[PDB]
Formats: C-alpha cells, structure tokens, sequence
C-alpha cells in the first residue's frame, strides 16, 4: 500500500474481513484493476472461460516482465552511452519502490545491473538488505565494495581460506604419482580453479577492487607466511590477462613479467632468451618506484616460479659439468640465481619495507655450486666404471662421504639448502639411489627445517616411489626413514602424514620385518591429528589386505 | 621452379566420382564436389607431399616402387590392387 | 521391353542378351542359383 | 628464406609430436597440434642465425606408462652429420640413463655413422629420419591403414590360436617407412586393420623382419 | 531423415500398425515397452552401420558383392506362400529381430570363442551383417516386404543354407585359379591402341603394357605419374591451381 | 487483489454456511499485490522503454487469446448464447472483429454453434458483405453466402482488369469451397449472362471460377455444360462432357463432333467456345512433342477454325446469316503453324527460313495464342538456352509479332516473359545471364511500346522493391524506355514513372547521351504536368 498502491495490507484485511459489500469489492477491482478500456469488453470472454482469472493474468504479467527484460538488455546495448545511461537511470526511479516486490525485482535488479553507476541511496537501502544485497549481480556489488573495504573483505577472506586449502589438500593427495604431482597442472588449467575465477568476476575492470584484492595478498602473506598466497597474485593476474582485461593489465606494474615467467613455468624451463627478458624487466625498475620490487619478488615467491627456476638452475648445472665451465662464468646461472634470491627474500623485503635486491653469498657460487657438480661428476664416473669390461673393473666404491662444508652450507645457507633440496629431488628423480643414500642426512638439519617442507615432501615422496624396489632392503629403508622421516616426525605431523603416505603407497615392496617397526614407529599418539590417524588407519586396512592375500 | 625428375604437369576438374572429393553434407547425403586435381609426369613423392596447398593424405601415385620407399609396403599393397583393378575394369571388364 | 519372370513364369519382357546371356544377375544365373545345376542343364537344352 | 624454415620446422614439430603419440609417449594436447603462430611466438620466428634455431627444439617425451624411458629427441645443427657429432649426443644420453633417442638429419647421413649407429643397438638404441619423411605423417595418407604394435602376449595368443609360427606370418622390412616411424625390432609382429570391400573389416598380421 | 523415415519403425502411430500388423500384434507392440526399447535399440545399431559402412566407402557407390541375395530370398518367400500384401502382416516384429540376431550367430567363418576368433567372425561377416539388419529389418518387413511367420522362418533357414554353401572349400587350388582369372581377360585386353584423347590425360599406359609393369616391379615404368590433389580453397580456385 | 473476483466470492460470502475454510482460502487467492493495475503500470514503464504501443494493448489483447485459447469453451457456449443475452460476443464485433473471433472459429469450428452464430449474423451485420467472416468457408447458409456474393461480384466488376488478377483468389476461395455453391454461382453467372448489355464481364468471371475450380481439383466442366445451351442437342455435348471430364483429346471424340459439325444442321457455336476445351486443343497440338497421326489431323484443324472462326446472328434465339468464308484461310494458318511446329528442323534452319510464312500466319488470334503456347512451352525447356544466334532472339522476335499483330494477349505475353525473368538459368556464364535478361528487358519494353505499360512497369517496381533485382537491369530499362517517348505523359504513366526514376540511382541514368536530353526533360516535365 505504498506510493499510489492500494492494498497489500487491507489486502490481507481483505483475506480475513469477509461479511458483504459487493459493488464495493467491484468498484475496487475496477479501480484498481488493468485500467484499460480495451480490457473491459475482453473480461466477459474470460467469465465465459471457467478457470479461475489468476493463471491467465499471471501469465500476461510473466511474458510482460520478460519482454520488459529483454527491452532493458536491448536499451543497455544500443545507442549513445548518454541517452541509454539516462533511460535505465529513469526507469530506475520509476521502478526502485518495487525491489521488494518478488514479481518485478528482477526488472530492477536487472537495470541496477547495467547502470555504470547507481544512485548512492539506492545502494545504501539495497546494502541494509541482506535479501536485496545477495540478489544482485556483481555489478552493482562492485559498486558497493568499491567504497566499503570491510563488506569486500568480508566476502574475499573465505575464498582465500579455501584456496589456501585446497592447495595445502593437493599437497596430501593420496596418490604418490611422479608424472601428477603438485606441479602438474598447467597454468591455464590452475587458473580455472573455482576460487581463481570467483575472485577474477567479483573484481572484474575495477582496479580499486584489483588493489584491495593485492592489499589483502600481501597482508596474509606477512601474516600466515603461506606462499600460495604469492601463487595466487600471479595466478589472478594471469586470469585478468586471459579475459583481456586492459583496465588493470595496463596499469600492473608486474605483467609482463608474471606473464614471461608464466610462459616459463608452462615450459618448466628458463633459457637464456627469456632469462634475459625477465632480467630486462628487473633492471628496468625506475628510481622511485622500488616498491614493484616487492612485487615482483613476491611474484617470484611462488611455489611454481621457484620449483621453475630451481629445475633450470640445476640443468644448467649439469650442462656446465658437460661443458667443462664454472658457475662463475655463466651469466644464466647467476640470473637464475639472482631471480631465486629475490623470490627468497619477498617475505623479508616486504615486511621491512626495504625494497632492494638481496646480495647473493660470494661462497655460494664459488664453494657450492662447484661442490654439486662435483656430486655430478662422481656419479658420472661411477656410472662409466660399472660399464667397464670385467678385466679392467677395479673395486670402485660409491663415494658415501658428505664433506662437512656442505651440509653447514644446507644448514646456514637458504639459497643453497634451495638448491640442494632440488638436486636431491633431481638425482630421487633418476632413480641414483647411491647419491640419494650419500646427501640423506645433510637433510636432517636445514636452513629453517626447509627438508620438512610439504612441497619438498610432497615431491620426494613421489620420487622414492620410483625406487620401490629399493625398499625390499633393510639398509635403504633404515636409512630413509630413520635417519630422515623418523628424525623430525615426533616433533612434525605434516612429517609424519607425508611419512605415512609413502608407507601406505610402498607397503607391498617394504622387508616385512621393516615393516612391523615402521607401523610400530608411526603409531599415532593422543596428541595426534586427525589426519594422522586416519592414514594410519587406511594403512592397517592395507596390511590386513595384503595378508588376506598370501 | 618445382621439383627435379619431372617433366610438364597436366590439371584439370575429374568427371569420375573417384578422382571427385566426396563429403558428406549435414543432412547425411553424399555430395560430389569437383575440384582442381593435378597429374604429373615425373614421379616424387615425399617432396611432392611436403609442398604447401596440396593435400598429403589422398595424394597417390602411378609407380609402386616409389610408394614402397615412401609410404611402406601395405600402402603398396593398396596402390598395387587399385592400380591392377584400374587396368582391368578400363575396358568395362569385371574380375572378382 | 521390360523383364519380369515371376513365380517361374515369364510375365512380360523380351528376352536379349542382357536377360539371357552372360551378364551377372541374368536369367540363367538365377536358375543357377536358385534351382540346381542339372536344372540349368535341362534349361539351356530346352531353350535351344 | 625464413618464413619457409620456421614453417618446415613447425611441420617436423608437428610430425615429432604425432610420432611420439602413436608411438604410445606422453604427449601434451595442445603440443600435439600448435597452431604455425604459436610455435612461431614460442620460439622465434627467425631459424635463419636467430632464436627457433635448432638444438632449443629438442623434445624430450616419456612414456604413459613406464615413465622411466625416453627419447628426447635431437636436431642438428650442420646438414650432414657424422660421428664425431653424434658422440656428443651420445655423451648427453649417457650423462642421462635412457636409451632410445631419435636425431632429425637434415642430408644424407654420412655411412660411417650409419654403421656406428648399429655399433651401438644393444647399448642404446638410435633412429634416424630425414626432413622429408617427417613433412608428412604417413599414417595420415590414405593408403596407409591402421598399424598398431601388438604385445607379447597378444602375439602367444595369436600364435597359440591359429597353430602357427613366427615363421608363417606374412613379414614387413625392418626398414619399412611405418615400422620406422613405429619404430619396431626385429621380430614384434604388427596388427593392421584395413577395410575391405568384401568382408568390412580385414586383421592382418605382420612379423618384423 | 530419409533413413528415420525408412528404418526407424516409428511404433506411436496407431493407424500404421493397424495397417501393418494384426491388432493383437498391434496391442502386443502398444501395451509393452521393452519391445520398443528393443527396436529403439536395432535402430541404434543401424545409424552405427550406417557409419561404419560410410567410413568404410567413401565413395557414394553400394554395388557389393554378397553370398545370399537377399532382396529375391524375401522375393521368392512371397512368391512361395502367397503374401497378398494388401493385407496385414502376421509376424511379431520382435520374432524378425531375435531371428536376425541368431541367424548372425549361426553364420560362422570363424569358429572359437576367444576373443579374437569372435574379432575375426564379426570382421568376416560384418559388411553382409549390415546388409542383413538392413535387408530383414522391423520397418521394412512390416512395410514395404509384408511377410509371415512360416515365411519367415523359411527365409531365415534358407539364408543360412545358402551362407553354408558359400563358405570356401578346403583344398581348393585358389592361387592358380586367381592367377587364371587374371589373365584370361589379359587376352581379351588391347596392347598399345589406347585412344590417346588428348585432354591432357598423361597418355596413361594401359593394357597390357601396363599390366606387364604391374606383374613384372619395373622400376623403369614407361609413363610414372602422380595424382597431385589440392588441399584447400586452391583446390577451387584455378589461379591457386 | 482477491477484490477483482466479487461476484463469486459474494454467494459464498453471505451463504457461506458449515466449514468457509476453502471459502476464506479462495477470499485469500490472490496473494499478490494489485497486479492488474501493475499490468497497466506495465505499459508506463514501456514508455520508459521502446515502445508500449496500442501495439501494447494489441500484445496484451494477444496474451488473452493466448491463454483463452486453452479453454475458448465450445463446452457451455452453446448454452452461455442460448440464454438469449451476452453484449459480451456483440461488444466484441462491435469493436475487436478483427481477427479474434476469426482465430475462433478457425481453431474448432464444430462446437460454440451458436458463438458462431452470432459471430456469423455480426459478420453480415458490418457493411462490405463477407471480409470479417471468420472462415473462408462463409457459403453455407444461404441467406448470407447470395448477398456476400452480390456483393463481391460488385467488387470485381467495378474493378476490372487489374482487379482481376487480385480479387479473383478471395472471391474463388468462397464459391469453389462447395461444390452445390459453384452451381449456385454458376447458374447466377448464366442467368446474367443472358443479357448481351455487359454480360461479357459476368461470362468471363465465371470462366476464371471454371478455371479455378479445374486448378483446385473440380470436375466442373460437367456443371459448366449443364448451364450452358449445348444440352439442348445431347449427344456432342455428353461427347464434350467425357472428353472434359477426362482432360485429353480422343481422336475417336473429335471424329463424333466433326461428323455433326459442317453439315447443314450444325450446333450454336457457343458449345465450341469454351475455352479449357481450346485449351486442350493448344496442349495436344502444338506440344513441340505430341505428334498427331495425320489422318484425322484436318479435322482437328477445322473444329479450331470453326471455333475461332464463324459468325452468326441470333434474332431472337435463331440464326438466319452465318459463314464460312474464311475458316479456309484460319484452316491454312493453322495447318501451316502445326507443319512449322512439327518439323522441328533442329537449330531452325528452316523456322528461321519459313519466317515470313509465320509473320503472315500470326495475323490470325488463334495461330498467335498458338505460337505463344507453344514458345511457351518450347523455351521453357530447361538447358534450352545452348543455341545463341544473338542470345537465341527467334523466339522472342515471335514474342514481338504477337505482341505486335494483337492486343488481348498481352497479359499471357507478359505472364510469359516475367516467368522467363525470375527463372534462374543454371550452366549458363553469369554475363551470358545478364545479356539474356536484357533481351527480356528488351522484350518488356516493346510491350510497353505497343499500349500495355501499366503491367509492365508495376511489375518493374515490383522487382526493385520486393525481392530487389539488380539496379543496372531498372537503369537500363528506364534508359532504354526514356529513349523512345518524350512529350505528352497521360497521368497515370508519370505517377507510376516517377517513383522508380527519382528515388534509387538517380546519378547512372546519364552518362554519355548529350543530343537528346536524359531524364532531365522527363523531371521537368513531370513538374510541368503535376502541382508541385
């Protein structure tokens, strides 16, 4: 019964009065009927039809309401931006004491949704509805979010929560594939996850939106110093760049950068060309804006730009042993190394506020990497010995001893605890079990326990799954699991969930008596997580299998 | 211009349904369409094939050595029975 | 001038080398095929 | 030219990629066919001295399953290769532990090294193709019906069911242009479907010899 | 459409089946729906032949050469037993299907069950299958061939008597009665008088200089030629050409 | 808005009684708000829109009928009209006869018999008798099928020629849905046609009912000899009736009537004048095949003579004065025309020769309807166009003689050479299809030369508007016409001139003319004609 409505109110009056005055209820209808001339000599065909006058009038208003949608589509799309805006502006104010009506809200929402820009009363009476608020298309949501930092964190923060988990569930996936691992996906195909896309429509062209979205990134990185975090900047950036979004490409500092290292990435490997593409965007940083520093840096904090670029730095590695060349005099390597030390010290240089390029060790480069390619150039010869004839086979033993220098370079160097761990994965990879046995218990104490990351977890388990056969020994088994997994276990869950998994996966090829002392070690405490008894609950089902086959 | 081992090269639009592309149109009925074929009077496969703008799938050829370096020995066994199947139903006769 | 032998009676038609002779699908092949061979014996001999 | 190169390299490419597929490899979806502009945005698009030039092109492929073996494949940079450059692909596979490989000349191999690459079968296995076989999948060409590799066990089931032995079966030559680019031994009979105008559908069988 | 409209066997149309079929027949195909899902599924297994056969010629040409003729058996069926095709038909159309598939059952060239010998029957006998589902379907029985049940069960065991005898026998001399059988029309083939129409045509080396270069591998053929075809819209362009 | 139902909600409001739970509920229906004034509201907003057009209240009207459609209720409209009241169904033909209850009684048409009633009595009630009547099928009470055929027969003779190409489909539809109606037209036709003082028109629009009747599936050449006075002498016109009941000539038929044609005693020559019976003559004689066995072939020569020849003078209903002095000479035409037709001397080596021959014969109306069907029927053939002397205008250079020589074969000329020009002659080169369809222009033109010009020219506007030909075949049409007349301009030439030249390609009509002025004469001299 509001502006020039009869009722609504004495409708329901209407419902429960009910004792007589016909030509009263007559004369309503008339009035307030479809006041159409026209109509009242069609009615009596409709008294002559039988149904009841309620669907017949509901569906004229159906077709009405939708063929007035269509006209507020075709309105938004044709013509002068000018006199289109001011139409839908006017049919708005006509239409905008209707938004509660159930039938006609869509015809309002509708042109609330091809306004560029709503009436802020308007929005504010649509804000104090929480119906009216969830009814709305993005677009007018943009518009409230816009100048309401709260009301857009409060619908962002669970879509990051479930990116953050969805990542760290993939990291525990169940199945330990070398081939599907973490790394797998491609970019494109990681950047139709549903958060990636929710979170690219609610941003849409609005830049302001786009810049809240990298405040709340780089807060919770600070914060939770979660990674995925850096992953999913790079990843919605690349998301507005597949939807040719130049409203926000253009004014990102980091696209064309994000957008080469997302060709490397896609390829799994830098070359020199793109290196020193990368390397022009670095040093074209101007004085003054060094904060793009920070950028990029956490742009290379990802987990993929990393696992990138460490894959390069230890190819190109080898490729020097084969060339008979020194670290030093690879300009490559030290671009790739230089790329490796920003994206390490994203954490540190946004939060001291001191955006300039760490110093990368003199040491590393050469003690270090020199020392690894000696590990390469052992296992080299070890492999051409054992293809010698027997006549000239001297009783060459694999070479067992770690120097002291390197794992005090694991210990108390974050780059080379990096690299390490790659050339570790690197050499699990081709199956070199005598390397593997050789750097294991350097990795017991790292640069900030890096050895238990999920992601290097993750990684080495599904390439110990390529040495299944190697687990049938007892030595091999105690090795890796005493000496590493067992070490850090009690003190670590994700340790042993990641433990468990690789002993879920490998219990057939495990020496049996090995075996019963794994299951005995791995036993979950009371204080154990959920996700620990229940791995080792699906191992018990597994073992019981295994018997119920002999 | 064009390749070596071939001397003057004859075009022209067949009237046989075998040389004429065949498709298959939306409503499922065939249809005959009459394009450009080429005949030449050299032999080159492999290099030939490799040219732009000419179709390597239903490009054959006359010789049956040249197919068995090119395209193997059952793609001359194809070649064989529809060359010796040209050379008898020529003349309208029929064998099995 | 158009052939039709039915039920082993010839309906209409008349008979040339396309109907008797040593084209596929021809009279004596049918008898050939459908009746026996000392049937298509007895045939030719009739015929001529 | 070098429009004319990045295209021949982009068709070899494309040829690669369809070879390793049918050969049973991992082979990513749109690897296996790439538009001619984006390998061009890939790579360079400049073969003459310039960024597609060879040996950046060499395909590495696993297998789909096994994914231990590979042949990551080779391109070399002079038109006639010898053995004193195939020695350093040789050093790269055994500073690898993987056997098979495959090198894309671009002439004649010298014979020499045609006779060193038997001088290593047993150790690893080396195939060779000129750039004319790979403009062309020949297994697209019409004449070509369907070969597929049987396994072991297929061919004792085909042995034991038809009573005969290996040497019954109708054979092909080691040096056939689809048994190289299947790259089939001695010995591994090949199912070929065909289609037939009398019966629909035709299985031979041929041994590898 | 052409193919639904003759195959399908479109079984919602009362005043069809009355024609057609008996009524009780026609009351046993309206009351149940499995019979329907049956012929639903036949014709299923028709659009499959229907598109292996296309795969199979890709030329629009259907001349092939099959044991039992299938068209004059059902010929020869009506003449036997006295159709009158004006009336309705007296035979259930689920009886053609079941009769169909166990008449392909029963027509062996492969015997064995392992799953290659039973790859090899249905390879021997999948081209004249497809003409049996084709030739003996639901549709064209109740339509257009109108046959009964004896008449039925007669063709079905003449169409695998006449299959039985066209099995080739072991121990006939094949080789050198192809090897006759391809040159006996040698003879009746030209030397060198080809007509030498001179619409470009290559001057094409037929007759038995030709099949002399077949028999014997010449690699010194005396006209080697290429049939060159062109890819795209060069193929309809004659200055691409 | 449970108030716009008060009528019923009032007997269960005041006599509600026992348990009003479903009364109170059906009180309560109408949960929504006043949504038949948002209806209407409806349109405002439109008017905020594109447009809430009476188009608006036509789509609203539409929406009714579209939901009325499900129950439109034949079930208690006989008894809903049988309470001998309802302005509802008058109201309604009052003001929304359009279409509404036309789509009614197009829909069901057996039930609401007294709906359509009175749908039916309004229909006669609205003044132009018969343009509203809800079905075409208005022929079956009789009362009201006589005067919407007086009242049609009006319309088409106050019409004439060019109204009757366009009224002739709405006025057969009516008197060719029933046969028993074609007799009562027909007989009407005959009984006015008694009057020699303009029944010519009447005799005329009951052969093109004829005509349609034999289209649409009649075997109305029975009932068109039963009205006629050839029954009077029985046995040539039950010949007539079998041989038009079969639609083809028996040579056996035509030896029956030539026995009892030149005689002394022959029959009134109107049962020969029938003209599907010459019709059928045209098609069995001058097919370019359809050989006729020389024999009785001078008999059928003289029936069409003597049909297309003789005169008579019926004082008063008996003839005293006829002749047959010159069917020798239509018999020679004739004749020579068939020899022409049936030697078909390939390229025409001997039609081109013959010529002149032709020329002389096509003076004659019978021999130039002859040789329009049988062009007609000889170009037509598809492929025919491979013989080119200046892209093949033999043919129409016989078009030309007998647009030439005569007058009242125009229309068929002109049905002819349009029909030629919408045929899309495949196989031929696309210029070669240009030049040929200039000839036909070419053709067009000489039509328009010799009087019939209004046709010709509508037609030309016609094809530029409504499925638009090329532009340059109008230009050189109006180039070729504008070349050959200049100065007087009757007023109905100008008026339908004017529009095709002014508008659309003013600029090509000028090039390169200079001695004789181009359209410019002809833009001054319609301002000099009209009143600006």
């Amino acid at each position: 019964q509001d502006l020039g409505v009869a009722n609504g109110e004495d409708l329901k009056e209407t419902l429960t009065n009910c004792t007589e005055p016909l030509k009263a209820i007559e004369q309503f209808q008339t009035e307030n009927g479809v006041l159409l001339p026209s109509l009242q000599s069609a009615l009596p065909f409709l008294d002559l039809h039988g149904t009841p006058r309620l669907e017949f009038h509901q569906s004229v208003f159906d077709e009405l309401r939708d063929k007035l949608l269509e006209r507020v589509s075709a309105i938004a799309s044709e013509g002068k931006a000018e006199e289109r805006y001011k139409k839908l502006e006017d049919l708005l104010e006509k239409s905008f004491s209707l938004v509660k009506m159930p039938s006609l809200q869509p015809v309002v929402m509708c042109v609330m949704k091809h306004l560029p820009k709503v009436p802020e009363k308007k929005l504010k009476l649509v804000m104090a509805d929480k119906e009216l608020y969830r009814a709305c298309a993005v677009e007018v949501k943009r518009q409230i979010w816009q100048d309401n930092q709260a009301l857009f964190g409060d619908e962002v923060s669970p879509l990051l929560k479930q990116y953050i988990l969805e990542k760290e569930s993939a990291l525990f996936s169940t199945e330990l594939s070398v081939l599907h691992n973490f790394f797998s996906p491609s970019p494109k195909t990681r950047r139709q996850g549903e958060v990636v896309q929710r979170l690219t429509r609610m941003v849409g062209k609005n830049v302001k939106l786009y810049d809240m979205v990298l405040q709340f990134l780089r807060t919770l990185f600070l914060r939770t110093r979660n990674v995925h975090y850096c992953t999913l900047r790079a990843e919605l950036l690349m998301s507005l760049h597949d939807l040719d979004v130049g409203e926000i490409c253009t004014v990102d500092p980091c696209h064309k950068f994000t957008w080469c290292l997302d060709a490397c990435i896609r390829e799994r490997f830098v070359d020199s060309k793109r290196a020193r593409e990368l390397q022009g965007f670095l040093d074209g940083v101007k004085k003054g804006q060094e904060q793009v520093l920070g950028d990029l840096s956490m742009i290379l904090c990802d987990p993929f730009a990393i696992n990138t670029l460490a894959l390069s730095t230890v190819r190109h590695l080898q490729e020097l042993v084969g060339q008979e060349t020194l670290p030093r005099d690879s300009p490559d390597l030290l671009l790739l190394l230089r790329l490796l030390a920003l994206g390490q010290g994203a954490w540190d240089m946004i939060d001291s506020q001191v955006f300039k390029e760490p110093k990368m060790e003199v040491e590393l480069i050469t003690r270090f990497l020199p020392m690894l390619m000696s590990f390469l150039v052992d296992d080299y010869t070890f492999n051409v010995d054992q293809k010698l004839p027997a006549e000239e086979k001297a009783p060459v033993s694999y070479p067992n001893t770690l120097p002291e220098s390197f794992t005090k370079f694991l210990q108390e160097q974050r780059m080379a605890c990096e690299v390490g761990l790659y050339y570790v994965l690197h050499i699990t990879k081709q199956r070199n079990k005598n390397a593997l046995l050789r750097l294991l218990p350097g990795l017991v104490e790292t640069f900030g326990d890096l050895a238990f990351g999920d992601i290097f977890l993750h990684l080495l388990t599904g390439n110990l799954a390529l040495l299944a056969d190697e687990f049938a020994l007892e030595d091999f088994c105690s090795s890796l699991f005493d000496g590493f997994f067992l070490t850090a276990s009690p003190r670590k869950e994700n340790v042993h969930r990641h433990a468990l998994r690789l002993l879920i996966h490998l219990h057939p090829r495990v020496a049996p008596s090995k075996l019963e002392a794994l299951q005995k070690a791995l036993e979950p405490t009371g204080q154990s997580g959920e996700a620990v008894k229940e791995l080792y609950s699906q191992l018990g089902e597994k073992l019981e299998q295994l018997d119920h086959r002999k | 211009q064009g390749i070596e081992q071939i001397s003057k090269v004859y075009m022209h639009l067949p009237q046989t349904d075998n040389k004429k592309k065949i498709i298959i149109t939306e409503d499922g009925e065939f249809k005959a369409l009459q394009e450009w074929i080429l005949e030449t009077d050299g032999v080159s496969l492999m290099r030939v094939l490799s040219e732009k703008d000419v179709d390597p799938v239903r490009t054959t050829s006359n010789d049956i050595v040249e197919i068995f370096t090119v395209l193997g020995i059952e793609a001359v066994r194809k070649a064989l029975e529809r060359e010796l199947y040209h050379v008898i139903s020529f003349d309208g006769s029929y064998v099995n | 001038t158009k052939v039709v032998v039915e039920n082993g009676e010839l309906i209409m038609g008349i008979l040339c080398k396309k109907s008797l002779g040593t084209s596929a699908g021809s009279l004596v092949h049918i008898s050939y095929l459908e009746m026996g061979h000392d049937i298509t014996r007895l045939f030719y001999s009739n015929i001529q | 030219d070098d429009e004319e190169e990045t295209y021949r390299l982009w068709k070899i490419r494309k040829t690669i990629m369809q070879l390793c597929h049918d050969r049973g490899y991992l082979v990513t979806q749109d690897e296996l066919d790439q538009t001619l502009e984006e390998f061009k945005a890939q790579f360079g698009d400049k073969p003459s001295e310039g960024r597609p030039r060879r040996t950046d092109l060499t395909v590495l492929v696993a297998h789909n399953d096994d994914p231990t073996d590979q042949m990551f494949v080779f391109f070399p940079e002079e038109p006639k290769v010898g053995i004193k450059t195939i020695k350093v692909y040789c050093q790269r596979m055994q500073e690898e532990n993987i056997t098979r490989a495959l090198i894309v000349v671009q002439q004649g191999m010298t014979p020499s090294a045609k006779q060193s690459l038997v001088d290593m079968a047993p150790k690893y296995i080396l195939e060779q193709f000129l750039q004319q076989e790979l403009l062309i999948n020949i297994t697209e060409h019409e004449l070509v019906p369907e070969h597929v590799v049987m396994t072991k066990e297929e061919v004792t089931e085909l042995l034991a069911r038809y009573k005969l032995r290996e040497n019954q079966l109708p054979r092909i030559q080691a040096g056939d242009p689809v048994a190289r680019y299947f790259g089939i031994k001695r010995g591994q009979v090949v199912k070929i479907i065909r289609p037939s105008e009398t019966a629909g559908r035709y299985i031979t069988y041929r041994l590898v010899q | 459409k052409a193919f639904e409209k003759k195959f399908r066997f479109d079984y919602t149309n009362e005043r069809a089946l009355r024609r057609t079929l008996q009524e009780d027949l026609v009351k046993d195909v309206l009351s149940n729906a499995h019979i329907q899902n049956e012929l639903e599924r036949e014709f299923e297994r028709m659009r499959e032949d229907r598109e292996v056969l296309r795969v199979i010629f890709p030329t629009g040409d259907s001349k092939v050469v099959l044991p039992c003729n299938l068209l004059r058996m059902i010929w020869n069926a009506q003449k036997i037993f006295h159709i009158n095709p004006r009336l309705p038909s007296d035979l259930h159309p689920i009886k053609v299907v079941e009769g169909v598939k166990e008449l392909s059952k029963k027509l062996v060239i492969v015997n064995g069950d392992d799953p290659l010998s039973r790859q090899a029957q249905e390879n021997a006998t999948l081209l004249f299958n497809i003409h049996l589902r084709s030739t003996l379907c639901s549709r064209r029985m109740a339509e257009e061939f109108r046959l009964s049940g004896e008449a039925f069960d007669w063709l079905l065991g003449e169409i695998e008597s006449k299959f039985n005898q066209a099995i080739a026998h072991p121990g006939e001399m094949v080789g050198a009665l192809a090897a006759q059988s391809l040159g006996e029309p040698a003879t009746q083939m030209t030397l060198n008088t080809f007509h030498y129409a001179g619409v470009s045509a290559k001057n094409v080396t037929l007759g038995v200089p030709r099949l002399k270069e077949l028999i014997n591998i010449s690699k010194k053929p005396k006209t080697p030629s290429l049939t060159v075809f062109l890819l795209g819209q060069s193929a309809r362009d004659a200055e691409r050409a | 808005i449970m108030e716009p139902s008060i009528f019923n909600t009032l007997k269960r409001y005041f006599q509600a009684g026992g348990s009003p739970e479903n009364v109170i509920q059906l009180l309560s229906e109408n949960y929504t708000a006043v949504a038949q004034t948002v209806n209407l509201l409806a349109e405002w907003l439109i008017q905020t829109g594109v447009e809430p057009v009476q188009v608006q209240e036509t789509v609203e009207n539409h929406l009714k009928s579209l939901l009325i459609k499900h129950f439109d209720p034949r079930k208690a409209d006989s008894i809903f009209t049988e309470e001998g009241e309802t302005p509802a169904w008058l109201e309604q033909m009052i003001a929304h006869t359009t279409w509404r209850d036309l789509f009614y009684k197009l829909a069901e048409a057996h039930p609401d018999c007294l709906m359509l009633n009175f749908t039916v009595k309004l229909i006669s009630d609205a003044g132009y008798q018969g343009e509203i009547t809800s079905v075409s099928t208005a022929c079956q009470q009789l009362e009201v099928f006589s005067r919407v055929l007086r009242t049609s027969l009006a319309t088409i003779l106050d019409g004439g020629e060019e109204n009757l190409e366009k009224n002739l489909p709405e006025f057969a539809k009516m008197v060719c849905h029933g046969e028993h109606t074609y007799l009562f037209a027909q007989a009407m036709m005959s009984v006015l046609a008694q009057e020699e003082q303009g029944g010519s028109a009447v005799r005329r629009i009951a052969q093109e009912v004829q005509r349609f009747a034999q289209e649409k599936g009649h075997d109305a050449s029975q009932i068109t000899l039963a009205l006629g006075t050839a029954a009077s002498y029985p046995r040539a016109c039950q010949a007539l009736g079998a041989m038009l009941s079969k639609g083809a000539l028996n040579p056996a038929d035509i030896t029956v009537l030539f026995k009892m044609f030149t005689s002394m005693d022959p029959p009134p020559v109107e049962l020969i004048r029938v003209p599907a019976f010459l019709d059928l003559f045209m098609q069995s004689l001058f097919k370019p095949g359809a050989r006729i066995n020389q024999d009785h072939k001078h008999k059928y020569i003289h029936i069409l003579a003597y049909a297309a020849s003789v005169v008579e003078t019926w004082k008063k209903n008996k003839r005293v004065s006829i002749n047959k002095d010159e069917l020798k000479s239509t018999s020679k035409a004739v004749e020579t025309v068939h020899n022409l037709c049936c030697n078909e001397n390939k390229g025409a080596s001997e039609l081109v020769a013959e010529l002149s021959t032709l020329y002389q014969c096509i003076r004659f109306p019978v021999v130039a309807m002859g040789v329009l069907k049988w062009v007609d029927w000889t170009v037509s053939e598809p492929r025919y166009f491979q013989l080119q002397t200046d892209h093949t205008p033999v043919h129409l250079a016989l078009l030309d003689e007998i647009s030439t020589c005569h007058q009242l074969l125009h229309p068929q000329v002109l049905q002819l050479l349009v029909k030629l020009f919408e045929t899309e002659h495949s196989q031929l080169d696309v210029m070669e299809q240009l030049e040929l369809k200039k000839t036909l222009l070419d053709r067009m033109v000489h039509l328009l030369s010799r009087g019939y010009v209004l046709p010709v020219v509508s037609y030309i506007r016609k094809c530029l508007e409504k499925l638009d030909t090329d532009i340059s075949l109008i230009r050189y049409f109006v180039t070729e016409v504008l070349d050959v007349i200049a100065p007087p301009y009757t007023s109905d030439f100008v008026q339908l001139f004017l529009p095709i030249l002014e508008n659309d390609s003013i600029a090509g009509t000028i090039k390169t003319e200079g001695e004789h002025d181009p359209v410019t004469e002809f833009i001054a001299h319609c301002k000099s004609n009209f009143i600006m």
